[PDB]
């Protein structure tokens, strides 16, 4: 087709390459691990407290807290990977640095739950870069309110995963999320919306080309962008509850930066 | 005031 199309194809490919470089465990590998369609060693399954201790070998006082703390190391690395990815989005590093911060601050969580779905099925979630598989029931079973953290992310994941997106689709979708002009406290919305308009066009063409039999995939996917915001708000409230009722725990400083005055 | 994010972004 035309040279306008062609620029949008080139953007899609640029984002896809950069996605591949930024994120070690892609949805492609993750699904191979989960279906069994890779033929190398399976993940160690963690379904109860006993399996958790036994698995402490192959993944890196009270268990809920131990899982909480390990989840922080992973989040912090996710934020790092997402930041590197954002910096590859054409036009992003030319924005006001304060606006770059605001976009990441609000966007990283929504991207994290988007990409966590790649790691999930209805029964559990790959952890520790595909080496562990932690069951959904086990996570529900954890003592309140820790058993509340993951279940909404599973419910989201099961519906989101039905769209059958691949990495090349997700690369553009996540760039769309980051370049949201309606984040609180943005100084200069116009250059952000100019980039997002382009990304959205690129997303729409990608979905028509890559899923030509699947009409209104573009519209279904845009509606999930609001589901992601609900997950985030509910997640931050649970985090507030924990911060009050588990006085002893400490939150990693990167995560403090992000969650602050977003509570 | 987002000192880590500032550092990650300028890196
Ligand atoms: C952590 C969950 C598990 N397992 C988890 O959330 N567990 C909760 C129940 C008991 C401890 C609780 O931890 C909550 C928590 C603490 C600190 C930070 C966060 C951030 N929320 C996430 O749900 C989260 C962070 C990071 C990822 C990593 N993922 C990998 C690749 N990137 C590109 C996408 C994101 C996923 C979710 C929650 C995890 C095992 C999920 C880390």
């Amino acid at each position: 087709l035309n040279p306008e199309s062609a620029d949008l194809r080139a953007l899609a490919k640029h984002l896809y390459d950069s996605y591949i470089k930024s994120f070690p465990l892609t949805k492609a590998k993750a699904r191979a691990i989960l279906t069994g369609k890779t033929t190398d060693k399976s993940p160690f399954v963690i379904y109860d407290m006993n399996s958790l201790m036994m698995g402490e070998d192959k993944i890196k006082k009270e268990v809920a807290i131990r899982i909480f703390q390990g989840c922080q190391f992973r989040s912090v690395e996710a934020v790092q990977e997402i930041t590197e990815y954002a910096k590859s989005i054409p036009g992003f590093v030319n924005l006001d640095l304060n606006d770059q911060v605001t976009l990441l601050k609000y966007g990283v969580h929504e991207i994290i739950y988007t990409m966590l779905a790649s790691l999930m099925n209805k029964d559990g979630v790959l952890i520790s870069e595909g080496q562990g598989f932690m069951t959904r029931e086990f996570l529900k079973s954890l003592r309140k309110p820790f058993g509340d953290f993951m279940e909404p992310k599973f419910e989201f994941a099961v519906k989101f995963n039905a769209l059958e997106l691949d990495d090349s689709d997700l690369a553009i979708f996540i760039a769309v999320i980051i370049l949201s002009g309606d984040r609180p406290g943005l100084l200069n919305v116009k250059p952000i919306e100019d980039i997002q308009d382009n990304l959205l066009q690129a997303l729409e063409l990608q979905l028509k080309l890559n899923h030509p039999e699947s009409s209104q995939l573009f519209a279904k996917l845009l509606q999930k962008m609001t589901d992601l915001r609900q997950i985030v708000t509910e997640h931050v409230q649970l985090l507030q509850v924990i911060k009050k009722t588990e006085t002893d725990m400490s939150l990693h400083p990167l995560l403090q930066e992000i969650y602050k005055d977003l509570y | 005031r987002h000192k880590i994010l500032h550092r990650l972004l300028q890196e």
